[PDB]
């Protein structure tokens, strides 16, 4: 049974805060002028172009899943009707993120390059594995575990590929494309915060046994996804010698994902000391 | 002393608890007043663009002349994934006032953030003498 | 299995066309200044003000249903990955429509008045019945029948309430709120066309036996929804004496809903001659 939403009676003021920020941050790939990166794009080697193409296609895969399956599967588990409305916005903006990469592809790359990059995403066992993991919980019947898998996607899985746009920006290359990605990262942060916030609200409704079972599940799912992401990172960044620094970025964001779910950071500072040039590219 | 603010998510409130320093919270509804000098710990909540970024409950607490007079420093929480907006709420409080920008941290802060704020706040209070 | 969306290879160019129109027409309730209608609102009778509130609250229920349940339930039935992205935008924009009515309510009416409108929507047997009907097919397992219920909602059920804002605008009353409704109607037209277009595409994939079964279901469902709408219209518009014209508007839109699904119009021209002042208000 449904019942028209009353935005004048909010059960959780945080729902309106996130709605105002996400809708107020509305944007489309046409807002970023990627045409100015044509010279910088041409200065990359065939291998550097191929790495960027595959990393970007991998980001599109997470965006396609989170918009088409992820955000929509959280609607029945909402605590308030406004949470449902906020979730529809996330599903839409995720589609905008996935389309932004095709706009970058259309402006910079050729048809043959795009087809090779998309065919690679179909065959890469690590990319397919991480999608099968979260998809099983999106389509499952455990609502709280679904929110943990959703938060881990927004706050951890995305950043294995978010490293490259920041790396290029640190080298004065593909600067406009990095601004496009920064608009995505700004949106992802709010999604991971909101979905993680709602996960904590559901944790307060269960018993102590369920709370401990979920903490174990989070650590198990994080490491299972991390072990798969380190293999994913090696196959891509080992040619350019960026693997060790991306792994620091991976651990750095895995701690952030844990804090979104209310848990404490796990990896120490000496394992998350990402190159400062990359962090300056973010902020 | 320590005066901090946190919303319903309490990511900043939980960091202040892990600090172990006794602190007073700016309430989500209503005004309050502080007598002793204090350091402010607030998160950022801005969007696209120094107009905003600071919580409304903090603006009311800082609009109080008696409360603003005893402000000594600001520590901002946030998230590096916000681009130039990273902890920009502390930049707004530091610029529009005479107080300095002490520290930044993300969400609940790591174990190193708690040790860094404890030692930093102790050496900053000894500087006020 | 999932597969990142490639916007450079479209199996149906209509997906990009509808996406560009829907995203290009993005708007938010804050863009329309409803505050200027406060003087006009004061010139309404106790019944005329209550009538507007009930019509708007009823529209909010249809918008809430189509955004939270309707559009999202069409994603698994999509023919192309770009159709999925368009549906996420519809699901989001539908939530924007539902919020627009709460924004209008906050500016013109009081809290006690707003609560009465929502309490009426929970108990009105006609509004609840039409919601239960579409929800039954949205949550079912018949994909083509689900698309028929969506088209009838976007192209027929909504317009029983869209009549009043156009009626006030034709009488130089509540003009700014009517501009808000025109922004909603602009979106509904594309939605009914798109969902109906996809329904026709799915019809070509089944056999003639199933095709005839769906034509029978469409006429049967239209008759069920139409008979329920006249009772809904009578209980509301009988006080202001607008019932005879709303029924003309209903048949006028029932023909639009049928034609959106590829079927021929059912009511003749002499039965859809809605008041010309109302049709001019939609311009
Ligand atoms: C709507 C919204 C906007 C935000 N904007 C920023 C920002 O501009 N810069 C930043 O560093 N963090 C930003 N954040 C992150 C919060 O500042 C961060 O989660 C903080 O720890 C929240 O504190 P609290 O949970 O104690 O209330 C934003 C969060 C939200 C929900
Ligand atoms: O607009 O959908
Ligand atoms: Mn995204
Ligand atoms: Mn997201
Ligand atoms: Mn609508
Ligand atoms: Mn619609
Ligand atoms: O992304």
């Amino acid at each position: 049974r449904v019942s028209a939403i009353n935005w004048n009676r909010l059960q959780d003021e945080k729902d309106a805060e996130v709605w105002d920020r996400l809708t107020g941050n509305f944007w489309l790939p046409e807002k970023v002028p990627v045409s100015n990166d044509i010279p910088s794009w041409g200065t990359l080697t065939a291998g550097e172009k191929q790495l960027t193409m595959r990393v970007f296609t991998g980001l599109t895969m997470l965006d396609t899943i989170q918009g088409t399956v992820g955000a929509v599967s959280l609607i029945p588990d909402a605590l308030t009707p406004h949470e449902e409305a906020v979730l529809t916005n996330i599903a839409f903006m995720e589609s905008v993120h996935a389309k932004s990469y095709s706009q970058i592809f259309s402006t910079l790359c050729s048809t043959a390059e795009i087809d090779d990059a998309f065919r690679w995403s179909e065959e890469n066992r690590n990319l397919q594995r991480k999608a099968e993991i979260v998809l099983q919980y999106y389509r499952g019947d455990e609502p709280l575990k679904r929110k943990v898998a959703s938060t881990l996607l927004e706050s951890f899985l995305f950043y294995s590929g978010f490293y490259l746009p920041m790396y290029w920006s640190s080298r004065a290359k593909l600067t406009n494309t990095a601004d496009m990605i920064r608009l995505i990262i700004r949106d992802e942060a709010v999604h991971g915060y909101y979905i993680g916030y709602k996960f904590q609200r559901g944790l307060a409704l269960v018993d102590d046994v369920t709370r401990a079972e979920l903490k174990d599940y989070t650590y198990e799912l994080l490491f299972e996804l991390y072990d798969n992401e380190v293999e994913y990172t090696q196959d891509l960044y080992d040619e350019v010698g960026l693997t060790e620094d991306v792994k620091k970025f991976l651990r750095y964001n895995a701690n952030k994902a844990l804090m979104n779910l209310g848990y404490e950071a796990l990896f120490p500072r000496d394992e998350t000391d990402v190159n400062p040039a990359i962090l300056s590219a973010l902020s | 002393s320590l005066v901090y603010f946190s919303s319903v998510s309490e990511n900043t409130h939980r960091f202040v608890q892990k600090l172990g320093i006794p602190a007073t919270r700016i309430p989500l509804h209503g005004r309050i007043e502080v007598d002793e000098p204090y350091v402010l710990i607030l998160p950022t909540y801005g969007g696209g663009r120094a107009g905003g970024y600071v919580p409304k409950q903090v603006i009311a607490f800082l609009n109080n002349d008696h409360n603003r007079a005893q402000l000594r420093g600001v520590i901002a929480a946030g998230n590096t994934n916000f681009g130039a907006e990273f902890c920009y709420a502390g930049d707004v409080v530091s610029r529009k006032c005479s107080v300095p920008y002490l520290y930044r941290f993300e969400l609940m802060g790591t174990e190193d953030d708690v040790a860094a704020v404890r030692t930093g706040l102790a050496e900053f209070w000894k500087e006020q003498t």
